[PDB]
RNA sequence: GGGCUCAAACCACACACCGAAGCUGCGGGUGUCACGUAAGUGACGCGGUAGAGGAGCGUUCUGUAAGCCUGUGAAGGUGA
RNA sequence: GGGGAGUGAAAUAGAACCUGAAACCGUAUGCGUACAAGCAGUGGGAGCCUACUUGUUAGGUGACUGCGUACCUUUUGUAUA
């Protein structure tokens, strides 16, 4: 047991998606929102 | 490893054409493939290995059908409405070697080497031709 | 021996004394002053005294006759722009850049 | 806690500049016009490996052409001789011998007119 | 009117293929061995052996 | 002296002391290899054609050295379309010394 | 397009050949199942926008670290 | 404003001064380039030059030639004028 040699469980942790951050990461240029429409924007999101 | 032709070490033949009685067309497309050394194992696209073609009695081509009267050389002088026309006819009474200057052109590669084989050509009206230093190896398609 | 003189911050722009100094490239000193003394050009001046304070290093520091002596190197560099506005007809505000160059030349005998 | 880009982003910019060396004007020396000649240029090599082939089989096959007419046959009677004879010699090596090797050429184009007829 | 695509520094260069300057017609006098301009009085003043200006 | 050898789903015309680099074989470094199908053996003026392969010709080599040829690049991109894949590859050859050709 | 007419057109028949990133060959990678309580073998897969799923690189800071490297040359910069 | 001298471990640390990137502008050398048509590359490829490893090599250039209408966005669809 040592500081430099402690994990957590494979699967205990993730890490989080990061949108917009390129073509290969999958979330490029969207952040998977799609085209346009209110559920793409800044702030829209439909009511309960 | 596939081979490629130098152009530094091309042995280039002199052949001569008599046109007499030939068919515009099919005496051309020897003389293209010929002028591109497609006859040749050493054959590269990139490279001009083809032989020199002298053609004599230019004015003796034929054409098949009413392509004498009908055949009609088109050319644009630049200028509005400069869209010239001359017969097959009229253009064998006038420059015979253009004819088969021009049936050969259309049939070679329009680039640097194209231009290049084109100038092997030698197209000549009489019997006789100036290149007898050359002593061109008759050549009878 | 290689000798230069550098004049750091010409008043002039690098394009108009590049004209002069392609004059001068390869020539023998001689005659190069020759050429700019008679030069209908601003950049010759200039060029000129930086040529012969050249001949001088060359004949000072480093002993030689400027018989022997020929222009070896000599280019001429963009130095520092002073940025200045001139008004235009409608309130407009454009800007005016003041180039300067710096002009080297070598000579060497060789 | 707050990351800096200038030495990752340089990285990256001298990455696709020193790809785009030979190129003319801003294609050598501007990033987003570099950078657009170096995916092009990419492009482009990854479908000349396709028709780099097919350009060579053509230059064979011409050669063959022209090898075989010197021995009175066509390239297609050739290739069906070399077929009822069961000669696998490709034409790669047949292009080769035809330049190179005319008597080992001639004698393969003997053993198929002798197959054919 | 202006470009619609900047020159390229080639093109500009190419422009300026005709901007080189020429060199004056310089000539020697005998009277003083000084370089003047041909046809012009020496910048000490003298033309064709006599002095002209006297400074 | 030349002859016609398949090696890797190509041929190559070879002669003796002659260095190749064909596909990886599964040879160690060093060892000796007998290729069997030779479709064409020429010795000068004695040209022998193999229908398909010369009966009793071998030709001897011996594995000089394995590696990697030069990385290629492969680049797929569909413009408008928001896609691009980047991937390298070297191939694997091995290197082969020509020992001997009989015929 | 050149040019073409017992065609280099049209109709019929036949035997060849060319022709793709299709198929086969050779070498390599990877996904999913199954056999494997293993290295690995077998089969079938592996174009892709929106989008879902999985696995990583790198950067700055904290711990590991009063450690380790470093003026016999750190970071950075510029070439191989 | 420089060239020497000198100071300094270092002055291309010289006061607009640590490092000193890119755009952009030059000088030098090598190769190419004035009968040639277009996203300027890519596939093939001669020659020349340089260096050693002296030609199955490395680097630079690249005649000639096949193929080839940037990118982003938005769209049923964009070389798109
Ligand atoms: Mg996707
Ligand atoms: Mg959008
Ligand atoms: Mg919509
Ligand atoms: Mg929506
Ligand atoms: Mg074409
Ligand atoms: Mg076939
Ligand atoms: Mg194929
Ligand atoms: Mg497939
Ligand atoms: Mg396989
Ligand atoms: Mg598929
Ligand atoms: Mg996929
Ligand atoms: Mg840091
Ligand atoms: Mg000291
Ligand atoms: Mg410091
Ligand atoms: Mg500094
Ligand atoms: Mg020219
Ligand atoms: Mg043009
Ligand atoms: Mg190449
Ligand atoms: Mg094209
Ligand atoms: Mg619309
Ligand atoms: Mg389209
Ligand atoms: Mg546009
Ligand atoms: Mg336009």
């Amino acid at each position: 047991m040592q500081l430099n040699d402690l994990r957590s469980a494979p699967g205990a942790r993730r890490e989080k998606h990061r949108p917009g951050r390129g073509i290969g990461s999958g979330l490029g240029k969207t952040g998977g929102r799609g085209h346009k429409g209110l559920t793409s924007r800044s702030g829209g999101k439909v009511a309960p | 490893k596939t081979y490629t032709a130098k152009p530094e070490t091309v042995q280039r033949d002199w052949f001569v054409v008599d046109a007499a009685g030939q068919t515009l067309g099919r005496l051309a497309t020897e003389i293209a493939r010929r002028l591109r050394g497609k006859h040749k194992p050493e054959y590269t696209p990139h490279v001009d290995t083809g032989d020199y073609i002298v053609v004599i009695n230019a004015e003796q081509v034929r054409v098949t059908g009413a392509k004498t009267t009908d055949k009609m050389y088109y050319h644009h002088s630049g200028f509005p409405g400069g869209i010239k026309s001359i017969n097959f006819e009229k253009l064998i009474a006038k420059a015979p070697e253009r004819v088969i200057e021009t049936a050969v052109k259309g049939m070679l590669p329009k680039n640097p080497l194209g231009r290049d084989m084109y100038r092997k050509l030698k197209v000549y009206k009489g019997a006789s031709h100036p290149h007898t230093a050359q002593q061109p190896q008759e050549l009878k398609i | 021996m290689e000798v230069a003189a550098k004049l750091s911050g010409a008043r002039i722009s690098a394009q108009k004394a590049r004209l002069v100094a392609d004059q001068i490239r390869g020539k023998k000193v001689g005659e190069a002053l020759n050429l700019l003394a008679f030069s209908s050009k601003k950049a010759a001046e200039i060029m000129k005294k930086v040529l012969e304070s050249a001949v001088a290093n060359a004949e000072h520091n480093e002993g030689a006759d400027v018989d022997d002596l020929k222009v070896s190197t000599v280019f001429v560099n963009e130095g520092r722009s002073l940025k200045r506005i001139m008004p235009r007809a409608k309130g407009r505000a454009d800007r005016i850049v003041k180039r300067s160059c710096h002009i080297t030349v070598k000579v060497a005998d060789k | 806690a707050r990351v800096k880009r200038g030495v990752i982003a340089r990285r990256r910019h001298k990455k696709i500049l020193k790809l785009a060396k030979g190129y003319y004007g801003a294609r050598s020396r501007v990033f987003r016009v570099a950078k657009q000649a170096v995916i092009k240029a990419g492009q482009y090599a990854y479908r000349d490996r396709r028709q780099r082939k097919r350009q060579f089989r053509a230059l064979w096959i011409a050669r063959i052409n022209a090898g075989a007419r010197q021995n009175g046959l066509s390239y297609s009677r050739l290739i069906a001789g070399l077929k009822k004879a069961a000669i696998e010699i490709d034409r790669k090596v047949l292009a080769d011998l035809a330049v190179n090797e005319k008597a080992a050429f001639t004698a393969i184009v003997e053993k198929a007119k002798a197959s054919l007829a | 009117a202006v470009q619609q695509n900047k020159k390229s520094r080639s093109a500009r260069d190419m422009r300026r293929s005709h901007d080189a300057l020429e060199s004056n017609a310089l000539s020697v006098e005998k009277s003083t061995g000084e370089v003047h301009l041909r046809h012009h009085v020496s910048p000490d003043g003298f033309y064709r052996g006599r002095k002209v200006v006297d400074k | 002296m030349y002859a016609v050898i398949v090696t890797g789903g190509k041929q190559h015309k070879v002669t003796e002391g002659e260095f190749l680099k064909v596909e990886k074989l599964d040879v160690a470094t060093g060892e000796a290899i007998d290729f069997d199908r030779v479709l064409l053996v020429a010795n000068g003026e004695d040209v022998k054609i193999g229908l398909p392969v010369v009966e009793g010709a071998k030709v001897t080599a011996e594995v000089v050295s394995h590696g990697r040829h030069d990385k290629v690049r492969i680049i797929k991109f569909r413009r408008r379309k928001h896609h691009m894949k980047r991937q390298g590859h070297r191939q694997w050859f091995t290197e082969i010394k020509i020992t001997g050709i009989q015929a």
